[PDB]
RNA sequence: AACGCAGCUAGCUGCGAGAAUUAAUGUGAAUUGCAGGACACAUUGAUCAUCGACACUU
RNA sequence: UCGGGUUCAGAUCCCCGAAUCUUGGAAAGCGUCGCGGUUCCGGCGGCGU
């Protein structure tokens, strides 16, 4: 009777926006009995039914996403929502890539005068 | 060349084609039936109008046009409109005053909800 | 910056139509002004904290 | 886009009826004279305009 997050997991989409149907169904009945006469029982049942609102609804948005993540993984370009957004700042600095990158003439240089460890008596 | 002035010429334009769409998905629409209608309205010169002009009163959402809520109520009680009447309440929630169409009568039907 | 969101809610606070919060993880029996709702506590869960998933009205 | 009714608080916005000298129009409305009912009938008629 109690709507829990993991079990709504490996159901399909179609009866998902059917579960949450209903449950926008019963939540207009409860609106119906606030403006009336409403038992005390009944007004504790709107927060529990608006939360299975954010309960399934979560769902499916978590369960939309990951599809386009996996559609677009190894893609070129990715919608703005899906690449790491991070910092401004720090997406625009270079690439792990490109900081590595040494020059032909630094190259030749480290190669032919590496640092040497050494100690001296005294 | 039969007149003076240089015009710019017209060249090609090309229709956007984006290699990539800017969002993932689109937006889930927010404001749907079960936004439209708020709750019903029991207020004593309410019953007036729902037995004397087959009228439903309701408190909407204030961004819904007339047009999006008669389509909200058909579809959610299984009715007809024939018109509807909204206005701004000076405590800033919009109501709105939805008639039936002469076939269908407001009694049986505000019964179905529970208001009557 | 504005406007909204609580069963009873004006301010403060928190939140954004999933609106005094959703998910997940840790924790492990409460919240509390009243009522109601809870609560095998693993055939797995109240509250709180954390917070990396989702969402975020003008 | 006007006429008549309608609320405790809204009417050129609600309801009815018409639209964008005569039809409208007397059925309405308004005056009086009565009969019912007494939180129900918001029901009836008589004259006159």
């Amino acid at each position: 009777a109690k709507i829990k997050a993991r079990d709504l997991r490996g159901k399909k989409k179609e009866e998902l926006l059917k579960q949450l149907d209903d449950l926008k169904v019963e939540l207009s009945q409860l609106r119906v009995a606030k403006v009336t006469g409403g038992a005390a029982s009944k007004l504790s049942k709107i927060r529990v039914v608006r939360k299975s609102i954010a309960r399934v609804l979560t769902v499916i948005n978590q369960t939309q996403k990951e599809n386009l993540r996996k559609f677009y993984k190894g893609k070129k370009y990715k919608p703005l929502d899906l690449r790491p957004k991070k910092t401004r700042a720090m997406r625009r600095r270079l690439n792990k890539h490109e900081e590595n990158l040494k020059t032909k003439k630094q190259q030749r240089k480290e190669r032919l005068y590496p640092l040497r460890k050494y100690a001296v008596k005294a | 060349r039969t007149s003076p002035t240089f015009r710019r010429p017209k060249t090609l334009r090309l229709r956007r084609q984006p290699k990539y769409p800017r969002k993932s998905a689109p937006r889930r629409n927010k404001l749907d039936h079960y936004a439209i209608i708020k709750f019903p309205l029991t207020t004593e010169s309410a019953m007036k109008k729902i037995e004397d002009n087959n009228t439903l009163v309701f408190i909407v959402d204030v961004k819904a046009n007339k047009h999006q809520i008669k389509q909200a109520v058909k579809k959610l009680y299984d009715i007809d409109v024939a018109k509807v009447n909204t206005l701004i309440r000076p405590d800033g929630e919009k109501k709105a005053y939805v008639r039936l169409a002469p076939d269908y009568d407001a009694l049986d039907v505000a019964n179905k909800i529970g208001i009557i």
